[PDB]
């Protein structure tokens, strides 16, 4: 049966039924819009200064070391086949490619 | 790695633990510094209420990690 | 037919199944002997993703085929 009662479920259906569950989701929504505006407004700043199109100046120097640095760590050293590396594509090349491009018979095999 | 966990009162605590925990066990960890049940807390991370028997991992949760740390209820 | 799925890690498996089973009962016996969730296997064969819908005939699968199994994770 389904047991359509009110005890059987008034908690962990919707957030509508518990002012904590409601205020949990809206706490962690605002945190979400700062890191989508600090971080789409940072984009912003970097296009609105790279033809002349505002009153800025030069605005590289702390983000560049944060991006020179990063950028030569994180796209640096890479000498193993590391899987986590490879998303869902990448590991899907190297399943595909032996799928695909991994087989030697030719027409010479004849057992 | 010390994870913080954030409340419904403008308060964060810093619980020493690792990728490995078991989130029954972070809450028991709660349950001696705050002196609040484990059966009273509820662990969301960003909106998602961690399973008791997962643990921080399964929810790719690092150190220095904040969680959003809620009070559940006995019925009403 | 016992058909082989090899992994993202020098293993391979081999599963007992038949021309017309569904790849998400091919998904849940590798979920029962290597214990993970099926949500997060993807069935990799030719150079083509299998559907949880289709069955093994319907990608051209015999006995003792090799097929290439993928771990999908996420991000929020």
């Amino acid at each position: 049966m389904l047991g359509l009662g009110a005890s059987d479920f008034e908690f962990g259906v919707d957030p509508s039924a518990d002012p904590e569950l409601a205020l949990a989701l809206r706490v962690s929504m605002e945190e979400q819009r700062q890191r989508q505006e600090e971080e789409a407004r940072r984009a912003a700043a970097a296009s609105a200064a790279e033809a002349g199109i505002a009153t800025t100046g030069t605005e590289d120097s702390d983000d560049a070391l944060l991006k020179m640095t990063i950028s030569q760590q994180e796209f640096g050293r890479t000498g193993l086949p590391d899987l986590s590396s490879m998303t869902e594509e990448e590991q899907i090349a190297y399943a595909m490619q032996m799928s695909l491009q991994g087989a030697e018979f030719g027409q010479a095999e004849s057992a | 790695m010390q994870i913080f966990v954030k409340t419904l009162t403008g308060k964060t605590i810093t619980l020493e633990v690792e990728p490995s925990d078991t989130i029954e066990n972070v809450k028991a960890k709660i349950q001696d510094k705050e002196g609040i049940p484990p059966d009273q807390q509820r662990l969301i991370f960003a909106g998602k209420q961690l399973e008791d028997g997962r643990t921080l991992s399964d929810y790719n949760i690092q150190k220095e990690s904040t969680l959003h740390l809620v009070l559940r209820l006995r019925g009403g």
